């Protein structure tokens, strides 16, 4: 079969910036390639076909080049709405690329620390779930911990982070502390690092 | 307007069956080609299968070779799957897509894959269909800075996905992040949306998460307040 290989297989950058996500066939496959544009939840978009073709109604900071096998997609601009994963396809046998993600680059803020204790509802029924929420920060590189009367958490504890956003371009995040009521009986405190805080931040509460 | 509406997903155990379907509209449906994609969680698109108009010349991926068979029906306009000894690696969310016209063989005129359906889930697995419990992220001392409160819903335990949510039927958007749902080791998923408003507005408002899970035909909404 023909093989579809892509570089890099990530890229951050600035709004202005001109990228360049590379796209490569194992062998010739003319002019007959497609660009995809995927934003997370949501279906893909045809951006270029037949490699320089721009599909009606897509932003004209978008260009593609190259015939035979090696192929570039062209951002002349980098925009904030820009955030997604970009798929080259040969357009004979409909053989997808392993996807670009583009991340937008932007200036380091420091997330703001939310706490949430367990509802009376669910409490009710023997579980309980600690939230933690890390809001509006980037970039996505952090580390939550949990303490509970001061004693350090393992293995108890899943983290979520959104997509980018699309204006702003910053991440949150959610962690949640797992425990059964009967060990709930028993000061929480989420603390949080990252290159936005000087020293690190400890949200917490008492019962 | 030009639409490809998907059904037939679901939940259904290793080794056994199901069909999806695909409904067109806005086209000359007898004209085109179409084809099935997919994506499994986290992962890159991958083609399944294709088929041309009159139903001459079919397609499919190595993978799915013996087990998978692509039809049309086009009469119905409508585009089928039948997926057979269904393993690990078919669940995906599976995509219909619009192909290449009959009548224009270099694309002079038309261009393929630019219209796609909307997705639809299959899952995998021999574990139970179960409704998530929705419970309040109530917002307090410990969820504010400044003139900001954040509030939410947790939406915890449920089996397959999706579920959706939303805030007062649609009509506040603006400082949602619906978390992506994570699998808990018990099997089964979990996940938070909250929403930053105005601290002051605590008074004026009242703040509503809809939750859907249809694979379990459970609708919840939950007021949540200080």
């Amino acid at each position: 079969d023909i093989q579809m290989t892509q570089s890099p297989s990530t890229l951050s950058a600035s709004v202005g910036d001109r990228v360049t996500i590379t796209c490569r066939a194992s062998q010739s496959i003319s002019r007959w390639l497609a660009w995809y544009q995927q934003k997370p939840g949501k279906v893909p978009k045809l951006l270029i076909y037949k490699a320089s073709s721009l599909e009606s109604g897509v932003p004209s900071r978008f260009s593609g080049s190259g015939s035979g096998t090696e192929f570039t997609l062209t951002i002349s601009s980098l925009q904030p709405d820009d955030f997604a994963t970009y798929y080259c396809q040969q357009y004979n046998s409909y053989s997808f690329g392993p996807g670009t993600k583009v991340d937008i680059k932007r200036t380091v803020a420091a997330p703001s620390v939310f706490i949430f204790p367990p509802s009376d509802e669910q409490l009710k029924s023997g579980t309980a779930s600690v939230v933690c929420l890390l809001n509006n920060f980037y970039p996505r590189e952090a580390k939550v911990q949990w303490k509970v009367d001061n004693a350090l958490q393992s293995g108890n504890s899943q983290e979520s982070v959104t997509e980018q956003d699309s204006k702003d371009s910053t991440y949150s995040l959610s962690s949640t502390l797992t425990l059964s009521k009967a060990d709930y009986e028993k000061v929480y405190a989420c603390e949080v690092t990252h290159q936005g805080l000087s020293s690190p931040v400890t949200k917490s509460f008492n019962r | 307007e030009v639409q490809l509406v998907e059904s037939g997903g679901g939940l259904v155990q290793p080794g056994r069956s199901l069909r999806l379907s695909c409904a067109a509209s806005g086209f000359t449906f007898n004209d085109y080609a179409m084809h099935w994609v997919r994506q499994a969680p986290g992962k890159g698109l991958e083609w399944v299968s294709g088929i041309s108009w009159d139903s001459s010349s079919i397609g499919y991926a190595d993978s799915v070779k013996g087990r998978f068979t692509i039809s049309r029906d086009n009469a119905k306009n409508s585009l089928y799957l039948q997926m057979n000894s269904l393993r690990a690696e078919d669940m995906a969310l599976y995509y219909c897509v619009k192909g290449r016209d009959y009548y224009d063989s270099g694309g002079y005129f038309t261009v393929a894959f630019d219209i796609w359906g909307q997705g639809t889930m299959v899952t995998v697995s021999s574990a139970s269909t179960k409704g998530p419990s929705v419970f309040p992220l109530a917002p307090s001392s410990k969820s504010t800075s400044g003139g900001t409160a954040a509030l939410g819903c947790l939406v915890k335990d449920y089996f397959p996905e999706p579920v959706t949510v939303s805030w007062n039927s649609g009509a506040l958007t603006s400082g949602v992040h619906t978390f992506p749902a994570v699998l808990q080791s018990s099997g089964l998923y979990s996940l938070s949306s909250v929403v930053t408003v105005p601290s002051s507005s605590l008074g004026t408002q009242t703040y509503i998460c809809n939750v859907n899970h249809k694979p379990s035909n459970t609708k919840v909404d939950k007021k949540v307040e200080p």
